[PDB]
Formats: C-alpha cells, structure tokens, sequence
C-alpha cells in the first residue's frame, strides 16, 4: 500500500 | 475576538440544539465568501458526500448530521446542482421529509 | 540474622511478609546473585539460600492459592527490587501460573496480577516463542474478560511507559499496535462510566499522536476511532488537547478545511453523533 493515512491531510479532487 | 468564538464552540459543544442551527446559519454565510471556482467543486463533490456511503449510523439519530447538512446546503443562495434521487432517498431514510418535497 | 530470616521467607505468612518487605532496604544496595554466579556474595548469602527459596516456590503454584500467591508476590517483589532481570527458567514456570489464575474467574488476585504485570514488563528475553503468548493472554485477558479496572488501568500504564521510551527497542510495532487496537475496542466499550483509565487511554493515544512522529505514521491509520472518540468525549481539557493537534495537521485556509472536512474525513467511526459540531470548531478555530 501506498504511504497512505487516515489521519493525514490527503484532499484529494480540488479540479477533478 | 478569540476569547468570543472559543465560548461560542464550548457552548455548541454541550447543546445539540441551537448548535445545529449554528451550522444552518454560519454554513451559507461560508458559500457566500467562497469564490466560484472553489463553490462549483464543492457543489460537485458536495452530493458524493451527500451520499457517502456507510455514513449511514445517523439514519436513527433525531437531529441526524445529514439532515443539518443538506438544511445548510439547501439555504444558500446559488445550490442548483442536487440530484433529486439523493434527495428523496435522503427524505426517506433521515428525517427531511418535507424539505425534501419542498426541495424537489 | 542470614541464617534466621531465611526462616520468614518460607512463607510462614501470617501477615508477616509485609515485614520481610523491610528487607528490600538491604538488597537495594547490590544483590549480585543475578549478574553473576550466586557465590560472588560476601558473607550474606547464607542471597542463594533465599534466591533457591523464590525459585522452587513454583513449585505449589505451578503442580495445582492467594496464600502462595501473595507469597510468589512479596518474593518477586523483593528479589527483583534492586536487579531488574532474572533467569528466563523461572519465568517460563512462573508465567503459566498466571494464565491458571486468569481462566479461574468464573479479590487478592488483582493485586497479585498487578504485581506480576509489574515484575514482568520490566525485561523482555523471549525469542518472539513465548512472547507471543504473553501478549496474546494479555489482550485476551487485561482489556477483553478483566473485571477490575485497576489491572486495565496498570495494563494502560505499561503499555504508555512502552511506547513512552525512545532510546533499547524492546517493543515493537506489530504487538504495539495489536494492543492499542485492542484497547480502543474493549477499553471504552466494558468500561465507560470509569472515566479515569478512559483518560489514561485517551492521553496515550495523544501522546503517541503527538511524539515520535517521525518514526510511527502506518499506526495512526487504525487507531482513527480513538482519536474521534477523544475528539467528541465529554471532557474539556482531552477535547481541547485532540483538537490542538487536529488542527495543526491541515493548512489554515476555509477552503482547503471544507474540503478536508467535506470528502478525506470518515465519520462513520463516530457513532450516532452531532460531528458537525467538530466542524464548527475546525471551521471557526481558523479565523
């Protein structure tokens, strides 16, 4: 998996 | 103006009510300041949070988190895009009945 | 007095080993039976005529209770005062006594659970054999079928003092982050009136948030239901505490706030709650 984490700040979509 | 907004937040913290209200009136004053390139993917990516899955614990919960949410959303001035599907779907299964007739 | 006090540790009880424990004074000093052969004492050994006296009380404990138990207790206690290791030998027999101890519930046994968790966590010797084992009764007994919640208050207490240090890496992740999950699942379900090891919990969840980030980041992703739960617990100061570090995580701006809060965050661990006072907050600590 990737270095991924619930508790980031991963916001993802701002101009998709 | 720190030592106002930090009360304010502890006291919508201990009152369900008249903090949800909180929401439905600060919610829009929010849509108002955001430009139309951040207010139209919000728009758009607002429904697939509408709907967002297992969100679902809130279908027995009285002032259930949706119903406060779609109330805000719907209270702004420019919220054209909402799929009348969600909406009667969130009609049925949380407690927005008649906004949600109202709505569609 | 070397020939006559080995006289009360034969655990002639009657409420006297509270006395022997005033001998813990003298083995403060070295105790040397266990970095080195027993014969490396100086005329006050005769501590191998009491170290072969806490060796073979496993005896009656082991080949079946409070009566020998407090006795293994104050023994183990006062051997391993000054000295903190021990041959692995008497581990291996004495630990089996306290998985005897735990099935048996079916009020002194606490303590001695205490005692035990307490002389136990100190060194960790075993090749990943046993271990897995002693963690295994660990999250099976302390945070799932525990009656008391002293023992899961000291479980907490151990497992914080293990994921305190940093220097020498005597725990892992893996059983690290079994034990937390087990917590945040057990902890807060079969105790939530007792307030106090829930705070306990909660402030080790927020230690481990806060320090050595660096290090541990893959934990975090399991361990999103207790920091929600922190985060709505009705206490001001762990509220005040989870939310000082929630907001620091993510850029000060309203939009990039609104999207976090609007598409990346998972409600679905908080449970029937009003999160969108949580929003509020985030929303109104930017300005």
């Amino acid at each position: 998996v990737p270095p991924r984490s619930l508790f980031d700040r991963a916001t993802p979509g701002l101009l998709k | 103006t720190g030592a106002l907004l930090s009360a304010f937040v502890q006291l919508c913290h201990i009152s369900t009510t008249l903090a949800e209200k909180t929401w439905v009136q600060l919610f829009p004053r929010l849509w108002k300041i955001l430009s139309d390139r951040q207010q139209h993917a919000l728009a758009g990516e607002i429904s697939p949070f509408l709907c967002s899955g297992s969100h679902q614990v809130q279908r027995d919960c009285q002032p259930s988190a949706l119903n406060c949410f779609v109330e805000a959303m719907s209270q702004c001035v420019p919220p054209i895009p909402i799929r009348p599907c969600v909406l009667k779907y969130l009609g049925k299964t949380h407690n927005l009945w008649f906004r949600s007739t109202l709505m569609l | 007095l070397q020939r006559g006090i080995a006289a009360c540790m034969t655990c002639g009880n009657t409420k006297v080993l509270r006395a022997v424990h005033s001998l813990l004074s003298r083995l403060m000093s070295i105790f040397p039976t266990e970095p080195s052969t027993s014969s490396v004492a100086s005329k006050y050994e005769e501590e191998c005529l009491y170290a072969a006296v806490g060796k073979v009380i496993y005896e009656g404990l082991t080949n079946y209770n409070p009566s020998q138990l407090f006795g293994t207790l104050m023994i183990l206690k006062s051997a391993c005062s000054n000295n903190p290791s021990y041959i692995d030998r008497l581990i291996s027999v004495f630990m089996r006594s306290l998985q005897k101890m735990v099935r048996e519930h079916l009020g002194t046994s606490e303590l001695v659970m205490l005692s035990l968790e307490l002389v136990k966590t100190r060194l960790a010797v075993m090749s990943m054999e046993m271990r897995k084992n002693f963690i295994q009764a660990i999250l099976t007994s302390l945070i799932e079928k525990s009656p008391d919640a002293k023992i899961l208050r000291a479980v907490v207490k151990i497992v914080e003092e293990w994921v305190k240090n940093n220097s020498n890496q005597t725990p892992t992740l893996r059983e690290k982050s079994i034990l937390l999950v087990k917590m945040m699942t057990y902890i807060e379900k079969r105790f939530p009136e007792d307030l106090e090891l829930n705070a306990q919990f909660l402030d080790l969840v927020n230690y481990v948030y806060r320090d050595e980030t660096l290090s541990g980041s893959e934990l975090t992703a399991k361990l999103e239901p207790a920091f929600l739960s922190g985060l709505r617990c009705a206490q001001p100061l762990i509220r005040a505490k989870f939310f000082e570090v929630f907001d620091n995580s993510m850029k000060r701006r309203v939009y990039e706030r609104l999207l976090y809060v609007t598409c990346s965050q998972n409600w679905e661990a908080m449970g029937n709650h009003f999160w969108i006072k949580q929003c509020i907050e985030l929303l109104l600590a930017v300005c």
